[PDB]
Parts: C-alpha cells; structure tokens; sequence
C-alpha cells in the first residue's frame, strides 16, 4: 500500500529559506527520520509527564515543559517562543 | 585428511601431513575446539600415541582429554 | 632475579629452552647433579654406567605443565622470599 | 584437609594397590563402543559438581554400602569405595575388610564419617597430593540391579534390572549416554571434560590363566603409572633453579634466553629485566 | 635512490583522504559472508535484504571510527604516537562497555 | 558451510578505518583485538535483530529489525527509515 | 462545507492533522487536547528551519546545489546545541569533520 | 489514601527463600522500587513490540519476547522456563 | 462461588490481579491478554528471589540476621548478570566493593 | 533568607580527600579540588534545572523527592531508595 | 612516624567498607540553595530531596575519581592530575 512521510513539507521550507538549493533523496530520509525521532521523543516525553501528575490529556502545557526539558538553551527558548505564537494565532482564529 | 572423534563423538577433518608429529596434531586440534594439547592424548588402532613421535611412526583417531 | 615475578623468566619459553640439547651443553658433573633430582626411571641406566636422559623424560606432558605451572607461580609471587618465609612459618604451624 | 586426584586410570590402579586390594586394576575406556568396555565390577565417571545454582527447589538401605561425602575432594575416594566394597569378587585387603565390618551397620554419613577418620585410607588418597569444579560417581552392579552412588546423593539410585550380573555393559552405556545428553544441553559438542574409567579384574591373572607381550604391556603400564606418581609428587622448584643459575654462570643462557622469548614485545607489556640482575 | 618519503607524511595524506571522503572502507562480500556466519548460530536459513547488511556496515563503521579517535586520545595522553592494544582495552573500560 | 571469515577483515582495511579516526602510528597487534571487537559488537546487533525477526514469525531479517536493534542499544541510525 | 486546513490558520507548512491524527493512534494518552498539535508542528518546523539553514550553508560552502548527507552531518556536527541535541544519532553516508591531533603533527 | 507496594509479596519470598532473615525498611524500599523499575521496562518494551508488528494485543508471546530482550542469558533462560511452567499449570485449573 | 486467587491458581506469591491492573491502567496497549500478567508476574518474582537469595546469602557471611542496603548493593556487584542488568543503576547507601 | 554566596568552597578539601580514598586514589595532586568543584558544580546544575522545570510544571513551590528522582532517571541515572 | 603511604593505604580499606555520608550537611545544603535560587526565586526543599541529591552527587564524584584512578595509572603514575580528569570526562563523552 502506501508510505506516508513528510518529503513535501520539508521541501517547502527548504524552498522558503533557500530557495535556489536542491535536496537529494537520501537526505530527504534522513531529514524524515530525524523529524520522526524528534516527534516521538517528545510525544513520550509529554505522555510520562501527564502521566507523572495523574492526568487524563495531553495539553499545550505539557508539551512546551516537554520541550523545556528536552531542547537545550536557545533552541528550548526559540521553540518556545515559536510555539506560543503559533498557539495564540491559531486560537486568534 | 584425517578423522579424529571424541568421546562425545564430535568428527573433526584435519589437514596433516605424514611428518607431522603428535604435538603438531594436537595443536591443530587445540586451534580448532580450544582445548590444550596437554590435555588431549590420541589414540589410533587401539594404542595410544605418545608425545615426540610422528604419523608415520605409527585415517580415523580417537582423542582422549585428562 | 629467579625468584620476583618482574623476571624475564615469566615472559619466557622455558620448555624449549630446557630440553635435550640444554641438557647436553652441560658438563658431565652439572648434568648428573640436575639428573639426580629426576625421578629413578627417566635416568635410564647407560652401558657406561652413568644414568642418561630418556628420549621422552623432558619432553614430557607431566613436565610441560609443570614448567607453565611454575612460570604462573612465579608470576604469582610465590617464590619471593617474603612468601618463602611465610610458607616457612605456615610449615612450622603444621608441626 | 584432602585434595583433588588427577583423573588418571594409573593413579585410581595405585590408589587400589595403596589400599591393599589385589587382583584388580582401573583401566581407561576412550569411547562408548559396545567393544570398549568388557567385564568390569564398577565404572567410574567424572562429569562435574558446579551445577548448584538453582538450589532450593526399602531394606536396601541396610545392605548397600552408601557413604555419604562430609569432607572434600573425597568424591573419587568414595567412588572406589562405593566400587570396592559392594563387589564380593575381589581380594578387599585386611583394611577395607575391616573398615566394612566396622562400619557396615552406620549410617551414610556416619560411615562417611568414619572413612573421613581412617588414617591409611587418607594417607593413600594424599599420598598423590601436588606439593570450574569436577566430580566423580560410579556405577555398581549390586544384587543383579544398576545402582549410581554419588557422596553428594541420599541414597544409590536404582536404574532398573540388569541384562545380567556377569554382563551389565550396555544397560550403563546408555545410562552414560543420557549423562552426556544432560550436561552438554542437547548437542553433544559443548562440554567434553568427561572422564569414564573401569574396574576390572586383573588382565595379568586372566591371561596368565587363559599374552606374555600382554603381559609385558601392563608391567609397562605399571611403571608408566609409577613415573607418573612420582612426577606429580616431585617438586621441580630447586632443580629449575639449579638449572637456570648453572646455565646462567655458564653463559648461553642468555642468549637462549634472547632467542626464544615468548611475548611480542614493544606493546605496551613490562618484558622485565634480565636473568640474574636484580 | 628512487624518491622516498620520511615515516609519517603518507600517514598524514592518507588521513586528509580519507577524512574528506563518505565512501565505506570495508569491502561488501567480506563482511555480508561474516554477517551471514555469525547469524548461522542462532537460526539456520536466514534471509537478509541488502540494506540490512547496508546498515550494519554503516554502524559497524562509525562505531569503530570512534572507538579508534578515543584510543587515539589515551595513546597521546599517555605521552606515545603509537596506539597499543592496551589503549583499547582502557577506551573500553572508560566507556563501561567492559 | 562458512567457516572463520573473520580474517576477511583485511589489515588495510583496518588500517583505512584507523586513519579516517586521526590514528598516527599503529602497533601490530592492533588488528586482532579490533577483529574481536568487531565480532562482539556484531554479535549482540545481530541478536537483538534475529529475536526482533523471529518475534514476527518471518524468516527475511530486514531493515526496520536492524534499526530497532541499534536504537535498543543507544546507536540511532538515520537514512533507513 | 468548504474545507481549511487548521495549518493554514496558524501559518505553518507542517500537517497539523496528521500530527493530531498520530498523537491520538500512539496511545500517548487517553485524550488529547486541541492546542498540542499546533505547538508541536511548530517546533518541529522550527527544528527543520535550523537545520536546512545550517545544511544550506554548509553546502554553498562546498560550491554545490545538492544538500547530501555530507552537507547535515558538518552542519549537525559544528553546531554545539545541535550536536548535543543529536549526540547518540548516527547518520549514514556523513564522513567526519577535519581535525587532526597537534602532536602527530610533524616536527 | 491507600499507598500500594510490594511489600508482602517480597517478605513472603524472602521466608521461602531465607527462613530466618529478617530485612529492614531501606532494603524494603529499595527492592520496591527495584520491581517497579524492571515492571515498567518490560512493560514498555512489550508495548513497543506490539506496536512494530500493528498489533493491538499485549499476549505472553509479547512478554517473553520481551523478557528475551532484556534479560542478558542465563536470566533470560531461566525467566522463560519460569513463566512458561507459571502458564502452563494455570491454563488447566 | 468460593473466591480463588488467580495467584494461587498458578502457583505464585505476586499479585495477579495487581499486575494485570497497573497493565491495563498504564496505556501500554489497546487490549491486554489473559496470560501476560501471569508470565510477567512470574518473572519479577523470579527476579525478586534471585536478588532476596544472594542478599541472604551476604548478610550471612557477614554474621548478621538483617538484610541492608551494605548487602544488596554487595550481592548485585558480585554477580555479572546482574550487575550487567542494572549497570546504570545507583543504590543508596550502597557503598563501593573492596578492591 | 540570607544570600548564599561562595559555598563551593564549602565541600572542604579533607571532604574530596575523603571521596577519592573510597574510589581508591593513593596520591592526589593540588589542582584536583579546584577541577572537582567545577565538575561538581556542573552536574549539580544540571539535575536542579531539571527538577525545577519538573516542580514549576505541576504548580508547586516545594521541591519533593521524586522531582530529582524523575530527573536522575530522565539523566539515566536512575537511583533507588526514595520511591519510584 | 609512618611512611608515606602508609596512612593513605589505611584510610583506603577504612573507607572502602563504610557506607555513610561524606560531605558535610549543611555545606552542601547551602550550596544546593544557592545552585537553585538562579532557576526559579523563592524554592523549598524536603529534606528527602537534599538527602537524594547528595548521594547521586557522591556516587558520581565516586565513579569519576575510579575512572580517573585508571587513567593515572595507565600513564604510568600514581598521582592523579586535573588531566586525568578532563581525559575521563572526554572519554565519557560528559564534554
């Protein structure tokens, strides 16, 4: 049947930062893995941490301790900043 | 080639020649299963063999360990 | 240095470095000396009279073991004279 | 207090003669042949005894002879106690008579405890003594029935009837073989450090009776097991250092020395320092 | 006399090569026989796609780069050019793999 | 049958190896012990791998096993999905 | 019913259904709220951004187009958070970054 | 609020294993947490496994699995024997 | 009907029902089958009397009738498969082996 | 509450002399202490900043045990003794 | 007068057999405060938490000083050296 991966994504926002640079297939898996182990390491993260507190959902907040507890320094603050832009304009809309 | 089997009946196929001596073969047979030569006696025809003497001197053998 | 385990000795192939043609470098006096602390059958006795090497008396597995037996010893210590004393001592406590 | 024994078939025939029996010896069986093994009053087997991990989970008990083993390395001393003392076919010696006699009646480890307490027995069993752990059993053929004694056992283990008491062979070859099946887990190409040895009558006598190269053969093997008993019971220490201070002072010793190093060196490794330096 | 280098240069031209390349070093027949022999003793008629053995070459690679760039480290620590087997031996103990 | 081609590990090979690592000068007896090395290291992956297929009850040991296995031991792999 | 994707509202290129779809078959957790999936797209977007900018850079340095697994492995590797990030990670095809000990230098 | 341990369980192994040894809190505590740890590992792997093969069954086929995994050797021989004889006798009862 | 233990049904001393509890409310799976508890119940428990036994077995040859933290820690480091198993695992007030 | 300054000079020097006699350290240069308290500094941060993010997240204002013992095991130094 | 080495050898076996505390309570309570008051102003701490994270710190302190032990006695030395230290830690991949 079929494979999904995130080739189409990755290559708009290489497309968006460097518009005139090509990605060949091999490192479009890897990026795909990478974007893979990333999401399941915090999804895990976020799960043992509500989990912790003997909650029921998995929330915003969780995610972005995930995120503080994971990423380190500048990345943990510029996800962090990303992120609560990203929920405030949604809920905007 | 020759044959040798142990007690437990295990066949082990050695490259000799008729010059070698019975440490020679006990050595091939310690470089194949790991057990020392002074540990290991062979016995052919029935007789066992002992230490300084060739093949010649004396196919299917049988090894003994102490 | 025959007795401390930093010897050469410990990184030494002593069973071919005694054997029948080491025997025979010795002199005569030497080689009936060091025979005498053989046991009584491998000095097979000579048509001269002087008891010989046996052809399979150091080429022997009771002897290569004991060889690699007491090159481990030495590596162990064993033969220090400090250990000497205290094996001494323990002798004494048997008796 | 005792020491292990070498499995030699030499060293178990002079422990015999030590003991005093007569007119039986311990010959070696190299393979599990129907033609290997002939009449024999007890076999001897070493497999090992290191199997104690998984720990914590009849009037013939007045006749057999069953000593149970309260002191180590006697494992092959009550294996040919076992051997000697059930089998009514052999000279046992005023000693063994009398240790039978005496301690017909005890207990297992009563009459253990009285072996453990015999003074030529023990002088014997260390009289070989050198100046992953093995043991030993046996296999007796005791009122026409197969029976294990092992000294860390209850009690001998009854196998079943023989084919016969003159030829008990084969219902034990095959014992032997459900042994070997155990310890190697299948695959017999696992562990090979069994040892079967047996307890047969003298071949000197019967072919004397019934063969004088035989006989040469065993005086032979007689003195083989003699060089044998005597090696393992000298202590080489002064002579090696005679013999290295002698070829020292002559002078080829170090060259000899030079020549036949044992260890690859530049690597790391102290190779020492020369012989008779410091 | 034909040209001949001083000890040590060819060791460093080898290095800038094969630093600045990706391909592997091993040779794909060799290690795809030592996989297939050492997978023999669990299970008998095994099959494997290419890209396993791929993979495990891949791994096997990086791990050994590593492991010789550590053993490197200890022989300059301990005051010598040359790695010893016993540099090994103590990378392996640091690293708990021992 | 297949039999001791752990020596298809060449010397030069190690040798490349050793000098994609930043390694000067090398001993002799380097190769024997980076030979079982390599055996041990390849002997627990292919373990982990051969449990993970079996699991599965398929007799074709593929990629996905060979990841799982390395991501088991803290060795993540990326470019095989 | 016209359709508008929930990525779209928020002005990001990752699928944040699909996000949302594998937070709730992972059995992560009993529930999961609405706010997750944004938050999590957009870090992960934002991971990607920093990636293929360093990437890129990286192989205009080498005078070529392509960004092949050379090019991630130098930008993963000079990177200090990004290689602390990805310590334990291997990359297949990446070679090693050039360095050379001081004292194998020649004298 | 009730706090559950296995408090009980361990004390009745330790009188099937060591008559007469008596065992203090700390050690209580720290076998407690000992078996939570190796609870939640096995746990954890097995749902991984379930997972690879698109199952939605944790089975004892699972489990062993699992224990297989993590169990270097004799430990894991000994556990499968164990809990193959523990099923065995209740499947029939 | 009388009420049966399924512990004592298969013969052990672990919880059963405790086991297949926390299984259930852990989200480790969808659906959780009848004869995992019981294997995992047997294996902690074999496990817990493996660690139980050489602790005993320590705090004997230290002529004490009590188990401690000192004799846990020494009966773990001195057995390879389980010092290999719990290689990344500190005890407290476990002290170090004398060597 | 007083400001709290200059206490990593409070793990004295007999205090380190002590610790390296348990891992069996016969001679002991001077620059060992100094090196011993920035090592020691840094992995007390390490384990405090992920503790505290684990305390701030459940809304809290006092540190309990399982916070460090969540943030040893996330560290992979999983530690027995205090539950968990 | 002992000497030297002596004294070391005993405070070696005195303390490889005794499991308590070795750092002073106090001084690392105020040192675990002053660490915390950066990351967060005004924080609490049961006295479990300060109990735990004084063993994890002397186990780990406990573990480096072994491994650099090793690596001292690997360049032929008996006194460690803030070399050794920073060696082991590289080696750990700690740094």
């Amino acid at each position: 049947t079929r494979k999904e991966s995130y080739a189409i994504y990755v290559y708009k926002v290489l497309k968006q930062v460097h518009p005139d640079t090509g990605i060949s297939s091999k490192a479009m898996s890897i990026m795909n893995s990478f974007v893979n182990d990333v999401f399941e390491r915090i999804a895990g993260e976020a799960s043992r941490l509500a989990h912790y507190n003997k909650r029921s959902t998995i929330t915003s907040r969780e995610i972005q301790t995930a995120v503080r507890l994971l990423l380190p320094g500048e990345l943990a603050k510029h996800a962090v900043s990303e992120g609560t832009k990203a929920v405030t304009k949604y809920t905007s809309a | 080639q020759i044959f040798v089997k142990t007690l437990t009946g295990k066949t082990i196929t050695l490259e000799v020649e008729p010059s070698d001596t019975i440490e020679n073969v006990k050595a091939k047979i310690q470089d194949k299963e790991g057990i020392p030569p002074d540990q290991q006696r062979l016995i052919f025809a029935g007789k066992q063999l002992e230490d300084g003497r060739t093949l010649s001197d004396y196919s299917t053998l049988h090894l003994v360990l102490r | 240095d025959f007795e401390t385990p930093g010897s050469i000795l410990v990184n030494t192939n002593l069973r071919a470095l005694i054997n029948s043609r080491t025997f025979h470098a010795l002199p005569s006096h030497f080689q009936q000396q060091l025979l005498f602390l053989l046991p009584e059958v491998d000095r097979q006795v000579g048509t001269d009279g002087l008891l010989r090497l046996s052809s399979s008396a150091l080429n022997n597995e009771f002897f290569t073991h004991a060889a690699q037996s007491w090159r481990e010893r030495l590596a162990d210590g064993e033969f220090t004279h400090e250990m000497q004393v205290r094996i001494r001592q323990e002798m004494e406590k048997e008796k | 207090g005792w020491l292990e024994l070498e499995s030699d078939p030499g060293l178990f025939t002079l422990l015999v003669e030590d003991f005093g029996v007569k007119g039986v010896q311990v010959e070696e069986i190299y393979d599990l042949q129907s033609k290997c093994q002939g009449p024999v009053y007890g076999f001897i087997f070493l497999f090992k005894w290191i199997e104690e991990r998984r720990s914590r989970r009849d009037d013939i008990v007045n006749n057999m002879f069953f000593a149970h083993q309260l002191i180590p390395n006697s494992c092959a001393t009550h294996a040919l106690l076992s051997v000697l003392l059930n089998c009514s076919s052999v000279d046992l010696g005023p000693t063994l008579s009398r240790m039978k006699d005496f301690t017909k009646g005890f207990s297992p480890e009563s009459k253990g405890y009285a072996i453990g307490n015999a003074p030529e027995l023990a002088k014997a069993h260390n009289s070989h003594a050198r100046p992953e752990a093995f043991h030993f059993v046996s296999y007796v053929p005791i009122t026409g029935r197969l029976f294990e004694l092992d000294g860390l056992k209850v009690y001998p283990i009854d196998h079943g009837p023989w084919g016969e008491d003159e030829e008990w062979t084969d219902k034990a070859r095959r014992v032997i073989m459900e042994r070997i099946g155990l310890a190697t887990a299948g695959e017999p190409y696992h562990d090979i450090r069994f040892n079967l040895m047996a307890v047969v009558p003298d071949r000197r006598i019967k072919y004397e009776a019934r063969y004088e190269a035989c006989l040469k053969e065993e005086v032979e093997k007689r003195k083989k097991f003699k060089i044998d008993d005597q090696r393992r019971t000298h202590n080489y220490d002064e002579f090696i250092c005679t013999f290295i201070s002698m070829l020292a002072q002559e002078g080829m010793l170090a060259n000899l020395v030079e020549q036949n190093i044992s260890v690859r060196r530049r690597q790391g490794v102290s190779i020492g320092r020369l012989h008779k330096q410091r | 006399k034909p040209h001949r280098y001083r000890p040590g240069t060819v060791a460093l031209r080898e290095i800038r090569r094969y630093q600045k390349s990706t391909e592997l070093l091993i040779r794909k027949l060799p290690f795809q026989r030592l996989v297939r022999e050492i997978a023999q003793d669990f299970k008998t008629d095994l099959r494997f796609q290419s890209s396993a053995v791929m993979a495990l070459q891949e791994a096997s690679e990086a791990y050994l780069v590593a492991l010789f760039e550590d053993t490197n480290l200890c022989a300059i620590h301990a005051k010598r050019v040359t790695i010893m087997p016993k540099d090994i031996q103590l990378a392996r103990r640091i690293r708990g793999e021992r | 049958v297949l039999r001791d081609n752990i020596q298809g590990i060449t010397k030069p090979a190690i040798r490349r190896l050793a000098r994609r690592g930043g390694v000067k000068r090398i001993s002799g007896l380097i190769y024997e012990e980076t030979r079982g090395v390599l055996k041990v290291f390849l002997e627990n992956v292919i373990r982990d791998a051969v449990t993970y297929t079996e699991h599965a009850k398929r007799k074709t040991v593929t990629a996905m096993d060979v990841v799982y296995a390395l991501k088991r031991q803290g060795r993540t792999l990326y470019g095989f999905g | 019913a016209k359709a508008k994707t929930r990525s779209s509202r928020a002005g990001l290129q990752f699928p944040v259904g699909r996000v949302h779809r594998l937070l709730r078959k992972g059995n992560y957790a009993e529930r999961v709220g609405a706010g997750a999936p944004v938050y999590l797209a957009a870090v992960l977007e934002y991971l990607t951004a920093e990636i293929l900018e360093l990437a890129g850079n990286a192989a205009r340095d080498n005078k070529k187009t392509r960004i092949i697994p050379r090019h991630l492995q130098l930008a993963v590797r000079n990177d200090e958070e990004l290689n602390k990030l990805l310590g334990r990670v291997t990359i297949a095809q990446g070679g090693v970054l050039p360095n050379i000990q001081s004292v194998l230098l020649p004298k």
